[PDB]
């Protein structure tokens, strides 16, 4: 299965899809291509929980019913290497008016 | 744009693969859309019709356009060579705009749609309901 | 491969070109980045979602599901929709 993520960090959101079977670490590579930062310099989360590079998306709980192209799940991203990791932080989205 | 008056009965079946209440529509020997009873989403039904007759499907509440076997228009085929003909009814990928009229159509009485601050040109697009008689006049060109 | 689309509230949305070139508007502002002075982020996110929901589901049997639009967002979405031609 393809799983559809929204890789979020600061004021930054990458939309990507990935196989269920693929790995945290593979996702970390995909980030390399885009924001040009090597997997060492990045940690990756869902919902606070901190993810392990060897575990499949499927198993981190990304499924074809978790993350539907139309409502893709979020993955937290945080930087700065062994030399101190910045805390998890994600600016929220602009608020909707009246009705 | 009519059904050809064969009298070769053809057994069809309408599977509704859509969140919506679908209204099947047989297009007459003269041209006029006749409507059948509708299908609660999920829901199937066995149907007797005839080779070369023409159908088309839509939301029974907001006449929106659905597909049947991936095209706009259903013609029942050779009733045997196995037996029933399979009519699968789907949302297209509406464009984001039409979809966007939908939610708004469904959210506001079109009496009270002039008090909804957006460009006049979008007031016109929104008061512009999909119509079968229209779409027929549309489809009728190709 | 990728292109950025910048909200009017700072936020940046990396999406694939292929998903991007769905907006005939955006096909022309690319051809790289695109600022949008008058589309907040709470919109551009749904848009991007639509491009992925559009690119996934067109040309397919696999019962297409409903793209869900939250009421609060309808008008603003409608207006981006029309501008972005999609
Ligand atoms: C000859 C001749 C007669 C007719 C009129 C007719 O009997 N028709 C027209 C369409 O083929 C439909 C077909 C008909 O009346 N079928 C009986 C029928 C009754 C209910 C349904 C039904 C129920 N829910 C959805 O459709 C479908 C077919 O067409 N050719």
């Amino acid at each position: 299965m393809d799983v559809f993520l929204m890789i979020r960090r600061h004021k930054t959101t990458i939309f990507t899809d990935a196989k269920e079977s693929s790995t945290v670490f593979e996702l970390k590579r995909i980030v390399e291509g885009i924001l040009k930062r090597p997997p060492d310099e990045q940690r990756l989360y869902k919902d606070d929980q901190l993810l392990d590079d060897g575990k499949t998306l499927g198993e981190c709980g990304f499924t074809s019913q978790t993350a539907r192209p139309q409502a893709p799940a979020t993955v937290g991203l945080a930087f700065r290497a062994d030399d101190t990791f910045e805390a998890l932080c994600i600016e929220p989205f602009s608020s909707p008016p009246e009705l | 744009l009519r059904s050809v008056n064969s009298r070769e009965p053809s057994q069809v079946i309408f599977c509704n693969r859509s969140p919506r209440v679908v209204l099947p529509v047989w297009l007459n020997f003269d041209g006029e859309p006749q409507p059948y009873p509708t299908l609660p989403p999920g829901t199937g039904r066995r149907i007797h019709s005839y080779r070369g007759h023409l159908w088309l499907f839509r939301d029974a509440g907001t006449h929106d356009g659905l597909l049947v076997n991936q095209t706009e228009l259903f013609v029942p085929s050779l009733n045997v060579d196995g037996q029933p003909i399979f009519a699968n009814i789907t949302l297209p990928v509406y464009t984001l705009k039409e979809r966007c009229l939908q939610v708004v159509r469904s959210l506001v009485k079109p009496e009270n749609y002039r008090r909804l601050d957006i460009v006049r040109s979008l007031y016109e697009d929104l008061e512009d309901h999909p119509n079968v008689q229209k779409d027929l006049e549309r489809l009728t060109q190709e | 491969m990728y292109v950025k689309l910048i909200s009017s509230d700072g936020h940046e949305f990396i999406v694939k070109r292929e998903h991007a070139l769905t907006s005939g508007t955006i096909k022309a502002m690319l051809s790289n980045e695109v600022n949008f002075r008058e589309i907040p982020s709470h919109v551009l996110s749904k848009v991007c979602m639509y491009f992925t929901y559009k690119v996934r589901y067109t040309n397919s049997s696999t019962e297409i599901p409903e793209f869900p639009i939250a009421p609060e967002i309808a008008l603003e979405l409608l207006m981006a929709a029309n501008f972005l031609d999609c």
